[PDB]
């Protein structure tokens, strides 16, 4: 369970932003905002947000679009 | 000195083998080598491989 | 003394080729005893019903080419050999071929009856057949055990068990105060005949009625 | 000088006996130089570094 | 006093956690890296045999 | 013994030290541990009273990085032994002949990778029979004399004590000789009483609170540490003249 | 299939004292090789046995001093009480006393003989006697239990805090050394696919080999119950 985030350097330019996304969001996965969609089968909620972003569904420019529209919403 | 050591015995072809020349599939190799009457040298046998 | 039954999942995996069951948690040194008892109740001594001897009309001598096949007259026998065919009511039963055409032979073709049942119309026994009909073929199966390779004349390997590899894993487990435990992973496969599970029972019945010589007095609680 | 005291006490000559398996229960390949040699245990051990 | 409650919470949390090892003489940049725990009986760790 | 010898190790085993040699001997009248008296030869005799060579065996004694020194007896009761040979067996130095390691089988096998460049692999039956076991003697040493306040007492009864403690003293000072050790326990007890200080009144309150002796001396006991824990052996403080109580000395 | 060949126990032999050939003749095709495998395996590793498990001397506090009249140290009577067998069949634990002086080795047939004490060994070595003065007064307790268990389990989950005198010894059972098998042709006039088996077990008097087998087969039987009667989680 998220051996390697190859997939985020195929699809992400960089890997080094990729570590400041990955906290990014896995700050908001485990405060709150988000509900998990990876249920917790043997992982905490760095891994999930790690398999997240392997899968496809978050980079460093959705996230961007999710903090503007928090701080729109407040 | 241990994997390269066993697969290079298992890999090794050498005459004189016990039932010679089996036309066989893939896996079955493994049915018949884990019970009884097969050698892993096995040499000059065409088999299934995909 | 005391010892522990396992309360977890047992089978999870696609019903269709693939078998992966677990078994946690057990004992320290069991989980390699119920592997190779179940290895070698389940591959060695397992009855089935494939099939024994092929008889093509032709030459009586090595290799039988040029007798109404074109790209391999040897391919035919591994496709026969892949092919498994129950047997319910009678023992020993042999099947014809008929074929008329250019192409694969589509094993639903093959004349059955009450007892024969085809396991899948996509076998292929022959590929390449360059003529306009066919040369018929005597198919006999039977019902024994005991997967050796042949050395009787007048031709292929009977196949005993429908499995095709066997293999276990043994893993530790995460028990309180025992550490070093057994957990079984079993993978081993099917051709597609009969369920996994269901042959995991019948070596089990093996073990089972193997051993109740044994357990005759006293009585197992 | 060391054949002669193999044989003399009902062993082979060449020292090596056929092992089994104690997983598998399975007959290995060519014999085994199996012995009884002199062997000792250092100082340093895990009770005095961990 | 060792109950079972945090061997559980010991096993919850040694199954998903980076864990760093490195060698004492660290003349390569190859020497720190990250594996996972397991709970092995005895007091002596292993090393991978790719390692 | 090493059944892969040399031949030499005899002379090695008779010139090691710790052994129990042989000087005008004879027939071994009575063996016991740290107790081997030899009958007087009369052939090859001493006129000074026909003095008895009686060898004092050192058991159980604490060596140079934690270990443990024994003396086996060897011989038995009403056997004649001559000059030159060995009567005890010392640690590693079984019948004579040093012998510092052990015989088992090895079988020279590449074994489900449990053996990777040049390991070892050991069953549970070397562990079953306890071979290669040996005994750290660890040494606790403190000092309880000559500080810059006064005299002292073996330990006064001292507080801060646990209940394992209570029940390992008998009446006072050292604990009693076999008890057990297990975390952070009262092995060695002291107290460091002041002639001319500041008697601190702020912790008075936990003198009428908790402990023993008044809490105003700050005592502070050599507990046992993380990482050590088994069972003392024997008592061998101090001997000076003019002797006092010493409860336990 | 109509597996109808089963195997029977017959003419289980006994040479000298302790190993007792136990024949099986009907076999199978392979499962010889099968049986002699599971059976050792499950054997040596789990069975029921009884052995000293601690011992309360009158006279001294623990097991590094030595004492006097005798010829050997404390530890290394423990260590010899280790390896001494005896069987039970009435009780679990069962504490026994031992008291005898004066000059010459000592035997196991020394102690009282109980009704479920079955002493077997008539040889066995503890500390001699040497001259007129060893009181040795040993209560040597004897468990049944399981398999290997170290002295750190026993003093875990057992809040006691025992006197000191009970000096603890390492449950080192061993009921069975070795067992030594092979397959051999059996009976003629058969289908000529029936082999047969014979096992030596070092059960040395404490446990019957009858017993032992069945014990095997017991646990084997027992241990293969995740099996066809099943259920869904």
């Amino acid at each position: 369970a998220r051996v390697t985030v190859q997939d985020a350097v195929e699809k992400i330019g960089n890997r080094f932003d990729l570590v400041l996304v990955a906290a990014r969001r896995a700050r908001q996965m485990q405060v709150g905002g988000k509900d998990p969609l990876v249920p917790e089968e043997n992982d905490k909620t760095t891994v999930i947000a790690l398999r997240e972003i392997e899968e496809g569904l978050i980079n460093n420019q959705i996230l961007d679009v999710r903090e503007r529209q928090e701080q729109q919403e407040q | 000195q241990d994997v390269v050591l066993g697969l290079y015995y298992m890999t090794r072809d050498c005459v004189n083998a016990k039932g010679e020349g089996m036309v066989l599939t893939g896996p079955k190799e493994a049915e018949r080598l884990y019970r009884s009457g097969l050698a892993s040298l096995h040499a000059r046998v065409k088999v299934r491989i995909t | 003394t005391e010892f522990l039954k396992p309360r977890l999942v047992d089978i999870e995996q696609v019903s269709s080729t693939h078998a992966k069951v677990t078994l946690e948690p057990l004992e320290r040194g069991f989980g390699h005893t119920l592997g190779n008892a179940l290895r070698r109740i389940l591959l060695s001594s397992m009855p089935g019903c494939a099939v024994t001897e092929v008889e093509i009309d032709g030459v009586l001598h090595e290799y039988s080419t040029k007798e109404g096949v074109q790209e391999d007259i040897l391919e035919i026998l591994l496709n026969l050999k892949g092919l498994a065919v129950r047997v319910q009511g009678k023992d020993e039963v042999i099947l014809t071929l008929n074929k008329s055409g250019i192409g694969p032979v589509t094993a639903a073709d093959i004349t059955h009856d009450g007892d024969v049942e085809i396991v899948k119309p996509q076998h292929v026994i022959c590929h390449l057949t360059d003529e306009n009909a066919s040369i018929s073929m005597r198919i006999k199966v039977q019902r024994g055990r005991g997967y050796v390779p042949a050395s009787t004349r007048i031709l292929v390997d009977a196949c005993y068990s429908p499995v095709e590899r066997i293999a276990y894993n043994v893993e530790a487990a995460r028990v309180e105060q025992r550490t070093d435990l057994d957990k079984l992973v079993i993978e081993m496969e099917t051709n597609g005949t009969i369920d996994p599970e269901e042959a995991i029972r019948r070596a089990a019945t093996i073990l089972a009625e193997q051993l109740e010589a044994f357990v005759d007095l006293r009585d197992v609680r | 000088e060391i054949k002669e005291l193999l044989k003399l006490g009902d062993l082979p000559t060449s020292g090596q006996i056929r092992l089994y398996d104690g997983r598998t229960g399975e007959q290995f390949e060519r014999p085994v130089t199996v012995g009884y040699m002199y062997m000792l245990k250092l100082n340093h051990l895990v009770d005095d570094k961990m | 006093r060792e109950e079972a409650v945090v061997w559980d919470i010991l096993d919850e949390v040694i199954r998903e956690h980076p864990v760093l090892l490195n060698r004492a003489p660290t003349l390569h940049r190859l020497g720190i890296q990250a594996f996972e725990p397991v709970l092995i009986e005895g007091k002596a760790i292993q090393l991978h045999p790719l390692v | 013994k090493p059944l892969v010898g040399t031949g030499m190790e005899r002379a090695v085993a008779v010139d090691s030290g710790v052994t129990a040699v042989a000087k005008r001997g004879g027939v071994v009248q009575y063996v016991d541990a740290s107790r081997i008296v030899i009958k007087v030869n009369e052939d090859e005799m001493y006129p000074g009273e026909a003095g008895i060579d009686i060898y004092n065996l050192t058991k159980y004694t604490r060596s140079n990085q934690n270990t443990c020194i024994n003396q086996m007896p060897c011989v038995s009761l009403g056997e004649p032994v001559e000059r030159g040979d060995v009567l005890a067996d010392g640690p590693s130095t079984d019948l004579g002949e040093l012998a510092l390691g052990q015989n088992m089988r090895v079988a020279f096998m590449p074994w489900n990778g449990y053996n990777f460049e040049d390991s070892i692999l050991v069953s549970e039956r070397v562990v079953q029979e306890d071979r290669f076991t040996t005994i750290h003697i660890q040494e606790l040493a403190c000092v309880s004399r000559d500080t810059k306040l006064g005299p002292e007492e073996i330990t006064a009864d001292i507080p801060n004590v646990g209940e394992a403690a209570l029940s390992k003293l008998d009446e006072s000072g050292i604990v009693y000789i076999g008890a057990e050790v297990t975390g952070g326990d009262i092995l060695v007890g002291k107290v460091t009483p002041k002639g001319e200080t500041q008697l601190t009144p702020e912790e008075k309150l936990l003198r009428a609170i908790f402990g023993e002796k008044a809490s105003d001396v700050k005592d502070s006991s050599l507990r046992v540490p993380n990482g050590v824990s088994g069972t003392v052996i024997d008592v061998q403080v101090f001997t000076r003249d003019g002797v006092e109580k010493d409860k336990r000395a």
